[PDB]
């Protein structure tokens, strides 16, 4: 619900190659380079099964090579919100038939995009299933 | 890599006609790539951009369709024109492909206007309104950010419009009705009719139920009324279902208990517990802090020690870390298990999913529950803080520190001893300065001079202008006041202690050229820095000077009277006032819609038991939640067998003028409209100070020698003086008496003998003496030394 | 008069960290030539200007401590012969002139600027 400060997709570089700030009220590449500092340099490609910063959900997955950042608000169910989590990792495998990776990154990005926007769109999660997303789609 | 420009130039790739989806696709995602990794840059370019691209657009190149969205998407609340496209989206309009028309409209409302908002208008209804789910979807997202703008001009269509979002999917469902958040935020009445839509029918959507939880909890608070069906409806609703975070949602909040519900809901909730207590629901551990608060009652308490020792035990998944300090917590624990635990978490703390943090919040809790208290325990905590350590007890340490002081804690002596011993050999000049300060403060009123002396030389000890020269300034305040022992010796040991070292000299000397300079306690002192209430009311008032008579306030008002009920636009709250010559009622307020503004404000009383009628004041402009004053005045005729306890009819008259409030206009014109202003009535309270005799034995008589009358009942189907007993102690506001006055929860007799002094000077007293013989007769004598009293009490003790 | 423009030129010079109170008191001594010999109101004026720079600088906000004041004398400080003076800076605690400048100069607001220019 309007309730995404971003999505990112981060490297575990701390670098981020995709972030969309659906919803954000804070700036600054910097700045936001400097709060994925703190934590990301502390979760470093780590991740917990829960996390929280912030009194905010921070949901955060790692894949195989690559993280994943969804910062959220504790004010809002993981199981809801780890099915979005979930479902970006999944689809993006079957669908393309491969998931993630730094290679995937680098060769494009958009379709990351394409599905993203679909997927959520802000604050609020538009959808968090795969299927009908990916009859919907036919790229 | 990121750059603008190979792109602007790379627009004459628009020039040609042979061009593959795919390659032109690309340059256009390298554009888009900058920016989603972010650029920032002109507007010419990018309104360029905009006509290079919008060149383009021949064809439905189903692909191209796309990026352009994306590309425009790009730009929503910090735009570049709107127009241009227009045609386009009224293409789509007509035009099934119907994929694509949805994407379009979204992007443009958080650019819009309100002419072109005009536009879609009639289609527009139709629009989210229509057809295969799908579309509906795209539709709906496009409001919200034009909501943030505005979205009212949707929000007209309302009565109406509301039915449409009868659904049948279920995440649409879902999604239809947070809009209702927002639907909800402008109305809770239109829920509670509505509830009974939601309530009357199961829902679809995990998700749809959410929000009504947070609502209806919100609901809840203060009680969401009669929730015994509902809460138990919902009960079941939030408690099973192949969707577990409702069951989880409800749980938290709902204990209820402090001897209070704990029923079902108990084992309900340890079917969960347990259910989770090993992370299915990560979410257990924040439950526990507060969500799902835990304080216990006595034997409920036993009882959990079993599953906060699963999560002790297994001291893993971050989940478990934050859950094992809330839950140990929360439910306590015995001094003994913490010893174990002191081991276990000697290892643990450093890093066992990053134990650290939890545990900063963990110790913050720890200095809280006891923060120099349980002592031996702070002690205990303390050898054992400072030892399992790392570095990272400092940062507890500046909470640890203030809850001892938060406490003010006693046993100082030895919490102190271990801090100054520690402290010493647990460094960190950083602590020094903090509790040096305050240290600072507190010297002889706790005293233990020889050794507080003996720690303060130690501090010094060490090197450190800096670090030696606190133990001077603390001194400062504890010198001046000196201690068991001190000022002859406080004297003495400046001078004792002496230094050189220049500027470390200079502090020496400069304290002493300091001390040297003022008469040392002066130095010190320097350095180390009726007409009642009611009356007053009389005076208040007294600033207009309108007046038609006044006097001095005998007594106030026994109850403010809201004169406009509950929340009402024009919300009137009254207080009534008492002079020995005048009474006037003020009339306190919140003109309360932020529609009005009301203007020739003036107030209507009519009255029916006397009062000679001077005047209606009314206040000249109230505006939108600020009291603002009007007046009504009365003459109070004393001497008269009905002359002061009135009601009062009331009319509120204005103009009424409309408002804007973001920047208004006030103006000549406007028209009147009048609503009813509520009785006031008064008192017998309002006028009176309750006492007790100056004489009373003679008085009492004596009252009754000039003043007197009676009235008698002789009660056959009550034999309870306790109905008129309401209507007496109460309606007098005086004090019953003659030691006659008390009564258990029963008694065999009783004789109020009661006092007050009425306005106007002259009192008014009463006898009742209520007889049981096992009927009640009762003689009830009104006695006064005013005349309209009597006659007054009689009636008013109703 | 030539050591205090000599103390305001360098001072201007330097800015980039340090700490003092101390300093302050050290020139100034239990008393001192300030002024012509007395300026009054506009010697009030006077300590304002020149002191509230200090100040202004100090109302600001910091990173590593320079130092935590403890400035109560130097309250009385800043404000038979003797004892009227001193009565004199009990009261404080051309003229006009001064104060304006001190408004003007009021360093903070300064170094905000300067960091505004930056970004």
């Amino acid at each position: 619900l309007y309730t995404v400060k971003a999505i990112l997709i981060l490297d575990n570089d701390g670098d981020r190659l995709f972030a969309k700030y659906y919803d954000d009220t804070y700036p600054s590449v910097k700045e936001q380079k400097a709060f994925e500092k703190n934590i990301f340099n502390k979760t470093h490609r780590t991740d917990s099964e829960i996390a929280l910063l912030e009194g905010l959900t921070v949901v955060y997955k790692s894949s195989i090579d690559l993280y994943f950042y969804v910062i959220g608000s504790s004010y809002e169910n993981e199981l809801m919100l780890m099915a979005v989590l979930n479902c970006l990792f999944d689809s993006l495998s079957q669908m393309l038939r491969k998931n993630v990776e730094k290679r995937a990154l680098l060769e494009n990005m958009e379709g990351l995009f394409l599905a993203v926007d679909e997927i959520v769109d802000g604050g609020v999660i538009l959808e968090s299933d795969p299927q009908q997303v990916v009859h919907r789609v036919a790229l | 890599h990121l750059e603008k420009s190979a792109v602007l130039q790379e627009a004459r790739v628009f020039n040609e006609t042979p061009i593959n989806p795919r390659k032109c696709a690309h340059i256009l995602t390298k554009i888009l790539y900058l920016i989603n990794q972010g650029e920032h840059l002109g507007t010419t370019e990018a309104t360029e951009a905009f006509f290079a691209m919008t060149k383009l657009f021949q064809s439905n190149d189903p692909t191209l369709r796309r990026m352009c969205y994306l590309t425009i998407k790009e730009m929503s609340c910090i735009a570049e024109d709107v127009i241009i496209v227009t045609s386009s989206l009224t293409k789509d309009m007509t035009g099934k492909e119907d994929n694509y028309r949805g994407p379009a409209v979204r992007a443009l409302c958080q650019i819009t206007d309100s002419t072109m908002l005009q536009a879609v208008e009639r289609y527009m209804k139709q629009a989210i309104v229509d057809k295969v789910p799908s579309v509906s979807s795209s539709a709906l997202v496009s409001s919200l950010h034009l909501l943030k703008c505005s979205f009212d001009v949707v929000k007209r269509w309302v009565n109406e419009a509301q039915e449409a979002a009868s659904s049948d999917n279920i995440m649409v469902q879902y999604h239809a009705l947070g809009l209702l958040y927002h639907v909800r935020k402008n109305d809770r009445l239109a829920v509670s009719k509505m509830i009974s839509k939601f309530t009357r029918h199961g829902l679809k959507s995990p998700f749809a139920y959410c929000m009504m939880i947070r609502v209806a909890s919100k609901q809840l608070e203060e009680e969401d009324g009669s929730r015994d069906s509902p809460l138990f409806d919902f009960i079941e609703s939030c408690l099973r279902n192949k969707h577990e975070m409702v069951v989880y949602e409800a749980a938290s909040a709902i204990v209820n208990l402090p001897g209070c519900s704990a029923k079902e809901l108990a084992p309900a909730v340890s079917v969960l517990q347990l259910f989770c207590s090993s992370p299915k629901a990560a979410l257990r551990y924040a439950a526990v802090r507060t969500l799902n608060k835990v304080a216990m009652k006595h034997p409920s308490a036993v009882t959990a020690c079993n599953l906060d020792l699963e999560n002790l035990v297994t001291d893993s998944n971050r989940s478990i870390a934050t859950l094992a300090i809330t839950t140990l917590l929360k439910t306590g624990s015995e001094s003994s298990i913490d010893r174990l635990m002191k081991q276990i978490s000697s290892f643990m703390s450093e890093i066992s999913d990053e134990f650290k943090v939890v545990v900063v919040q963990a110790i913050s809790a720890l200095c809280q529950k006891y923060p120099r208290k349980h002592a031996v325990l702070m002690n205990f905590l303390f050898t054992m803080l400072r030892e399992e350590g790392g570095f990272e007890y400092k940062r507890a340490i500046v909470d640890c520190i203030i809850s001892i002081i938060e406490e003010n804690s006693e046993s100082k002596e030895t919490g102190l001893s271990h801090l100054c011993e520690f402290i010493e050999d647990c460094e960190f000049t950083v602590l020094a300065t903090r509790i040096l300060h305050l240290l600072g403060q507190e010297g002889p009123k706790t005293n233990n001079p020889s050794k507080y002396i003996r720690f303060i030389y130690n501090r010094v000890v060490l090197e450190h202008e800096e670090v030696r020269a606190g133990a001077v300034s603390a001194l400062a305040k504890f010198g001046a006041q000196n201690e068991e022992m001190l000022p002859s010796i406080l004297v003495l040991l400046k001078r004792c202690v002496m230094d050189d070292d220049n500027e470390v000299r200079d502090r020496a000397t400069f304290y002493l050229n300091v001390l040297e300079q003022k008469q040392k306690a002066l130095n010190a002192g320097y350095i180390l820095n009726a007409a009642t209430r009611q009356e007053i009311f009389q005076e208040q008032l007294a600033a207009v000077p309108e007046f038609q008579g006044l006097g001095p306030l005998f007594k106030s008002s026994p109850e403010p009277v809201a004169l406009t009920e509950s929340e009402t636009e024009y919300v009137i709250r009254c207080t009534k006032h008492t002079f020995s010559d005048h009474l006037v009622f003020q009339f306190d307020c919140t003109n309360t819609l932020n529609d009005q503004t009301l203007e020739n404000v003036t107030v209507q009383m009519e009255p029916t038991e006397a009062y000679e009628v001077l005047s209606y004041v009314p206040a000249r402009s109230l505006p939108y939640n600020q009291p603002g004053t009007c007046y009504t005045l009365v003459a109070l005729p004393t001497e008269d067998p009905t002359a002061v306890a009135c009601t009062f009819s009331c009319v509120m008259k204005f103009t009424v003028k409309d408002c804007d409030p973001n920047t208004g206009e006030i103006d000549e014109e406007g028209y009147e409209d009048e609503y009813v202003l509520e009785d006031l009535e008064v008192t017998v309270a309002d006028h009176i100070q309750k006492v007790m005799k100056v004489n009373f034995e003679a008085a009492w008589d004596e009252v009754g020698d000039e003043f007197e009358k009676e009235e008698t009942f002789t009660l056959s189907t009550i034999k309870t003086l306790e109905e008129a007993v309401g209507n007496i102690v109460k309606f007098l506001g005086m004090h019953p008496c003659e030691r006659s006055d008390k009564v258990p929860e029963n008694k065999n007799t009783h004789t109020l003998l009661l006092a007050g002094v009425f306005r106007g000077g002259h009192d008014i007293l009463v006898r009742s003496r209520l007889l049981l013989l096992d009927t009640v007769t009762m003689q009830v004598t009104a006695r006064s030394s005013e005349e309209l009293p009597v006659d007054i009490i009689l009636a008013s003790v109703g | 008069e030539d050591i205090q423009s000599v103390m305001t030129e360098v001072r201007r010079s330097l800015g980039e960290i340090p700490i003092v109170e101390s300093e302050i008191k050290k020139e100034a001594g239990e008393l001192k030539p300030e002024e012509e010999i007395t300026v009054g109101p506009v010697q009030k004026l006077v300590t304002e200007m020149g002191t509230y720079a200090t100040q202004s600088a100090l109302s600001s906000s910091r990173p590593t401590k320079k130092e935590e004041d403890r400035p109560p004398l130097r309250g009385f400080l800043l404000d038979v012969a003797a004892s009227l003076a001193t009565t004199l800076t009990k009261i404080a605690l051309f003229v006009a002139e001064a104060m304006l400048l001190m408004a003007t100069i009021l360093d903070v607001d300064r170094i905000s600027l300067c960091l505004k220019v930056l970004s």
